[PDB]
């Protein structure tokens, strides 16, 4: 595996906002 | 001491001796609530000392109302001998001693006559006139030993390290699991003390056990078979050719599962 | 913290559970049987051996951290408890009341429950005892610093936990939307007992506009919200002065008198205290409970349940009700606004759970599974007649593989990541990652940001630059986390030294008594609080009660807040004193407790050996964590700050804060900074999102991350 | 030393006294001055009983009226279970305490139900001061706050739920004074003045 | 407001109408104690509140280290050194006034020039 501290960014990767903010 | 209260049927004049009734003219007795550090306290509340021994001598001037107590030599030196009784409260109300001791149990408008009441022999023996704490005085030659005493309280652990075995790690590891030494410990051998009752029987003949079963139906009339057979040392498979043959099991009634004489043999 | 853990809570967990009995009824058809038996399993003491490996063919020999890393073994040691059992039998006669007797069956005995993971150099690891060329000969590095576990081959270290501390009173203003206004809620807390949290919250209805604002608590294992008078006359204290007295504490405070009222307009019609348990006992959520048993039942979710970390024992019911009226105060000085809502952020209110606590409560939960298969193989041996062995009644695979599991994968369960493997790239990312902490985070909080309290305490520029960052800190230099003493010798130090018990207490009369908080356990109040904290700040630096307890005297709220529980996170600081022989402040280390120092490090490269426990005896350094940092002046340097007052334009412009009333001075300022901070030069010249990405990028640096 | 002053003796008590009796500490909770030997109708009677339905229970007038008018009138188990352990001393507090010390007088005027009060109960000592002047030393051993409870006519427990409920509107400021006005759930004392009248009238 | 309570009960007492006289009577809930009302005044609530601002000022406010020292005149004992802090009524919209305390006679002087 890899254990990095350079924070490359998770493109592709809004379903985390998504199930963060599933209710209106 | 077990009783029951609300007793409208004056039982208590034959089941105690002794007035329930609070005693109370001792209740002027003057009694002072004082307050003591742990080495005083565990020096004068302890059941093994207090043989009515004189314990100290106190002294009240009355031109400020000081009090102070002067302890003898005998106890103990590490001790102070003069300390000083701080009033925390001049006037005490509303407080009061009682002791409480056992009885002789020997020789709207609805109620109910049951309470669960336990009565004990209550006297009141004193009333709290001053609430009095001690402190030790600055001057004494032991005031320095109480201050050491104190820190040490704070300074000592009473929780001791954890036990680190130094031995050879195999030789620790010998008792664990595959091992060769057998449990000699008798704990919980229940199977130990199960296994060696054996109980055998003979086959007495057909008469002999069927006058013993008559007898014993006539002795008492429903029985199971775990009693019977421990009644009649018997084997079960014998057991049950007579029992069918003179009796009968019950499987509907109150007493099911059980075998009783036939109702021919029960006018009998 | 490892240490801590394995020399004394070990001990602790054994000996709370240590004995476990089963009766075994006579179930007598006759009266020839009527024997009642009573089997007692009591644990005693615990040993732990040194780290061992035990191979395939049952040879078990010393294991050493070289060995374990080489092949993928556990640098584990194992624990040993001394079981004694004891059975007793009785004569069943029914109505009479059983009397049990030793039949002298009383085996005693040391055996195995299980491999505890052992963290490097440790008091039972192999190299603590070991120089530096026994490290040489043992293949391991004497740079390497230890603070890790090796679990199947790979070294993990335990990310600190940050949490809220518990036993504290924290008031919060809730949304707009919600009909209650404001919440005072405690997380109880107690650590020689079963350790489980009780959350009672106080909370007052109604907003601001309206008019009806009660107060309602939430009691443990009740359905609803009680009223707080009812809760009050169940505890026992009738009438309405008494409440108010016990809840307010000015007589001419009659903002919160009038805030009151209706919360005894609610109460009004329970006017007796079996009114009011019978009350608690209706709205008891266990609905089992008889008619006329219900009044016991809330007695004993009084004695047991509310309020906890004061108490388990009964007759402490007047302790938890000027506990429940301090807590009610608190709420109604926060909606009166006399105080805001407590900050969720403090530093002082949280702890960080060390391999100490982590470990503690993870061989707890395993420990009680353990207790639990040993009754259950018992009274299954029991039922069926079988033989008992104590190699089956020990499942010892249930320790080591609940330890061993925990610390392979972060699970700390049966919260994720708390273990990691070690970061091995650089010598300085492998002390990064050992003095890394880790905080949790669903509330209202804003924990991300860099907090005053993280003065001096963690980094102010170390941290993840993605979803970790604020929540991972990394610890400053000099900050240390304490281990937890005992708080019963300074309890009855204050008791011997004026602080009144809380029974005999009337805040009427006593006006200006102080409040005295042990552990957050409202103990007592003294009349003269300035020599009470004189005498117990000279007993911290004098070293007769222990450094890492933390001692704050808030003056304005007339309180003495005494810490000595595990989490707290404290600082070194200089200790200035009044000096009156040069008439200003100035600091107690001297230039002779320097050249001490300096005479003591150069014969470690004869005189006695003066050291930093040597400082901290006589009281030239104190400990100081952020609680206590809110009630002390540190000066940041000694000789500008201190001494009473043409400048060169390249330095810097230095204020000198025109104060002189100082009590603490900062040793260094460098030292607020980190491990990776502390790589960075002249980091006070930098933009700080660029010490950031250096404190981040210096872990993926390449250079010698061990000699071996 | 001049001898300008009062000088007292102080000795402890002998044991031989101490034995099968416990010297407890009585404290009332009450604003003004409580006299056991004035302000209670003797006999008092201080007893260890069952609190639970107050104001059902009969007073001790009552009780002797009553046996006056009464002697008048006739002239598959389970086998194994788990124990969880607790520490002897508690377990013999809790089942000594289990039933609240009760301080009645003869006609239920003064009712006192005493809560123990575990705080400081090991560091009491009495001085009791002797006829001679001379001090004798008691180590107190348990302490009790007595509450007085029925003074003034407390409600029931099913309709103070009928109160606290919220289909009922605003609770009246002086329901106590309506439902005494009208005579519900009066006091033990009245209750007990109102038998003994209506014996003594015939 | 001045709550008061019954001196048999130790219940707050509450207001009554009378009739008889026309007269305001402080009457017990529970056990009915009765008696004149000192004051006609039974309900006060303060929108603008300006009590609370010097609170926590104890006899050694002098003894905090953290609290600021000024050298403004004490107008009861002429003295320059003293404590001083902002107000205490933590509300959003109370002002920056200073309270200042004497330490040799414990006088609470404010900086405040509309009231003065
Ligand atoms: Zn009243
Ligand atoms: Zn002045």
């Amino acid at each position: 595996n890899e254990n990095f501290e350079d924070f490359d960014v998770e493109h592709f990767s809004d379903e985390e906002t998504y199930e963060e903010k599933p209710q209106f | 001491e077990v009783f029951d209260g609300n007793d409208i049927e004056n039982n208590e004049t034959k089941v105690y001796e002794e007035s329930l009734d609070l005693d109370l003219e001792r209740s002027n007795r003057q009694v002072w609530l004082v307050r003591l550090p742990m080495f005083l306290a565990e020096k004068w509340r302890d059941r093994n000392n207090l043989h009515g021994q004189e314990l100290g001598k106190i002294r009240i001037n009355k031109d400020g109302s000081k009090i102070t107590l002067l302890l003898n030599e005998n106890d103990n030196d590490s001790i102070p001998h003069e300390y000083d009784l701080e009033l925390t409260k001049k006037v005490v109300e509303n407080e009061y001693v009682f002791t409480e001791q056992n009885l002789k149990k020997y020789q709207r408008d609805r109620y109910i006559p049951y309470v669960k009441t336990i009565p004990k022999k209550t006297a009141i023996v004193g009333t709290v006139c001053h609430e009095c704490q001690v402190m030790p005085s600055m001057n004494d030659p032991n005031y320095h030993k109480i201050v050491e005493q104190r820190r040490n309280i704070v300074k000592l652990n009473n929780k001791e390290r954890i036990t680190t075995l130094d031995e050879t790690v195999g030789v620790t590891m010998s008792h664990t699991g595959m091992s060769m030494r057998s449990d000699n410990s008798n704990f919980l051998k229940v199977g130990r003390e199960k296994a060696k009752s054996n109980i055998k029987s003979i086959r007495m003949p057909k008469k002999e056990i069927l006058d013993y079963l008559f007898k014993l139906f006539d002795e008492y009339d429903y029985w199971s078979l775990k009693g019977l057979k421990e009644r009649t040392r018997q084997p079960e498979a014998h057991l049950k050719e007579c029992l069918d043959k003179v009796a009968t099991l019950v499987k509907k009634g109150p007493y099911a599962f059980k075998y009783t004489l036939r109702p021919e043999y029960k006018k009998l | 913290s490892f240490n801590q853990f394995v020399d004394y809570t070990l001990q602790d967990i054994i000996c709370e559970d240590s004995t476990l009995i089963l009766e075994q009824l006579a179930q007598h058809t006759t009266e020839s049987d009527n024997i009642s038996r009573k089997y007692e399993i009591s644990f005693g003491k615990i040993y732990v051996t040194k780290p061992m490996v035990n191979e395939s063919d049952g040879v078990t020999h010393a294991l050493y951290p070289q060995e374990a890393r080489l092949r993928n073994l556990t640098y584990s040691s194992g624990l040993f408890v001394d079981v004694k059992k004891r059975t007793y039998e009785a004569i069943d006669v029914p109505g009479r009341e059983l009397k049990y007797e030793l039949i002298a069956e009383e085996s005693e005995g040391k055996v195995f429950i299980g491999r505890l993971p052992i963290m490097l150099r440790s008091k039972n690891c192999y190299l603590s005892e070991a120089t530096e060329s026994d490290l040489y000969k043992l293949k391991e590095c004497p740079f390497d610093m230890g603070g890790y576990f090796i679990i199947n081959g790979s070294e993990k270290v335990l990310i600190a936990q940050e949490r809220s501390a518990g036993n504290i009173v924290q008031v919060f203003k809730k949304a707009a939307p919600s009909p209650i206004s404001h919440v005072a809620e405690i997380r109880s807390a107690l650590e020689k007992g079963s350790r489980f949290i009780s959350t009672l919250q106080v909370k007052l209805y109604g907003r601001e506009g309206s008019s009806a604002r009660t107060i309602k608590a939430t009691l443990p294992y009740i359905k609803q919200d009680i009223p707080i008078v009812i809760i009050f006359r169940a505890l026992g204290i009738i009438p309405d002065g008494e409440i108010l007295e016990h809840i307010c504490y000015d007589v001419n405070d009659w903002q919160m008198l009038e805030m009151l009222k209706p919360c005894v307009e609610d109460g009004f019609v329970i006017q007796d205290r079996e009114t009011a348990l019978d009350f608690i006992g209706r709205r008891g959520t266990a609905l089992g409970i008889k008619k006329e048993k219900r009044i016991q039942y809330a007695k004993d979710i009084l004695q047991k349940e509310f309020l906890p970390h004061i108490t388990q024992l009964e007759g402490f019911e007047s302790r938890k009700a000027f506990f429940l009226g301090y807590m009610i105060n608190r709420l109604l000085l926060c909606a009166l606004d006399r105080k805001d809502q407590d900050d969720r952020d403090h530093f002082g209110k949280k702890r960080l759970d060390l391999a100490g606590p982590l470990l503690a409560q993870l061989f707890k939960t395993l420990f009680k599974k353990l207790t639990k298969d040993i009754f259950r193989y018992m009274q299954r041996t029991v039922e069926e007649a079988h033989d008992f062995n104590m190699k089956l009644a020990i499942n010892a695979k249930t320790i080591t593989s609940g330890l061993k599991y925990a610390l392979a994968t972060g699970n700390w369960g049966e919260r994720a990541g708390v273990s990691q493997v070690l970061n091995r790239y650089t010598y300085s990312s492998t002390l990064s990652h050992l003095r890394r902490t880790n905080t949790p985070i669903g509330k209202l909080a804003k924990p991300r940001q860099l907090h005053n309290t993280h003065w001096g305490l963690v980094c102010p520029a170390e941290t993840p630059e993605g979803q970790a960052c604020g929540l991972v800190k990394n610890l400053s230099l000099m900050s240390c986390i304490s281990v937890g003493t005992d708080p019963m010798p300074i309890i009855t130090f204050l008791s011997e030294w004026g602080m009144e018990p809380l029974e005999d207490y009337v805040p009427h009369q006593s006006p200006d008594a102080t409040r005295v908080f042990v552990n957050g356990v409202w103990h007592g109040v003294h009349r003269n609080p300035a020599r009470l904290m004189e005498t117990l700040r000279t007993l911290r630096r004098k070293g007769d009660i222990n450094p890492e307890v933390s001692m704050i005297r808030d003056i304005r709220e007339k309180e003495l807040k005494i810490f000595t529980d595990a989490g707290r996170v404290y600082r070194p600081l200089f200790i200035v004193e009044d000096d009156e022989s040069l008439g200003h402040k100035e600091l107690k280390v001297r230039k002779g407790h320097i050249a001490k120092l300096m005479a003591t490090e150069y014969q470690d490269i004869d005189v006695e050996e003066y050291t930093w426990s040597s400082l901290l005896n006589e009281g030239l350094v104190e400990y100081i964590d952020a609680e206590e940092e809110e009630s002390i002046l540190i000066a940041m340097q000694p000789e500008d700050l201190e001494p009473a007052e043409d400048v060169d334009p390249a330095k810097r412009i230095r204020v000198s804060h025109h104060a002189t009333t100082f009590t603490h001075c900062e040793i260094h300022p460098s030292m607020i900074l980190g491990v990776a901070a502390s790589i960075i030069p002249f980091p006070d010249h930098n933009q700080s999102p660029r010490n950031t990405y250096q404190s981040a990028m210096g872990k993926q640096a390449m250079g010698v991350f061990l000699t071996n | 030393d001049p001898n300008e002053y009062n000088e007292f003796p102080l000795r402890a008590i002998p044991k031989e006294d101490l034995e099968n009796m416990r010297t407890h500490l009585l404290k009332f909770q009450s604003k003004k001055k409580i006299n056991p030997v004035t302000d209670f109708h003797l006999p008092v009677r201080l007893h260890r009983k069952d609190t639970r339905n107050l104001q059902f229970q009969l007073t001790r007038a009552e009780i002797v009226q009553r046996q006056k008018e009464i002697s008048e009138y006739k002239k598959l188990r389970r086998k194994t279970r788990q124990l969880k352990v607790l520490d002897e001393n508690a377990k013999k507090l809790r089942f000594e305490e289990f039933y609240p010390w009760v301080m009645e007088d003869f006609d239920g005027y003064n009712t006192w139900v005493g809560s123990y009060e575990a705080g400081n109960s090991d560091s009491y000592v009495l001085l009791s001061v002797e006829d001679d002047g001379s001090f004798t030393m008691i180590p107190a051993d348990k302490v009790y706050k007595f509450t007085a409870r029925n003074k003034y006519a407390t409600l029931t427990i099913d309709e103070a739920e009928k109160r606290m409920d919220k289909k009922s509107g605003e609770v009246p400021r002086w329901l106590m004074k309506h439902l005494d006005n009208i005579g519900t759930t009066t006091t033990r004392y009245d209750r007990t003045r109102r038998k003994l009248k209506a014996v003594a009238d015939q | 407001t001045t709550f008061r309570f019954c001196r048999d009960c130790n219940n707050m007492l509450y207001p009554r109408e009378d009739k008889e006289n026309n007269r305001l009577l402080f009457e017990c809930r529970t056990c009915s104690y009765v008696e004149e009302a000192g004051s006609p005044l039974v309900y006060r609530h303060e929108l603008i509140t300006n009590i609370g601002e010097t609170a926590g000022v104890v006899q050694d406010i002098g003894s905090d280290p953290t609290l600021p020292r000024s050298d403004r005149e004490c107008p009861k004992c002429h003295s320059r050194e003293n404590v001083f802090f902002q107000s205490q009524q933590r509300r959003k919209d109370t002002s920056m006034v200073l309270f200042f305390v004497c330490l040799s006679c414990s006088h609470i002087f404010t900086s405040d020039q509309k009231n003065k």
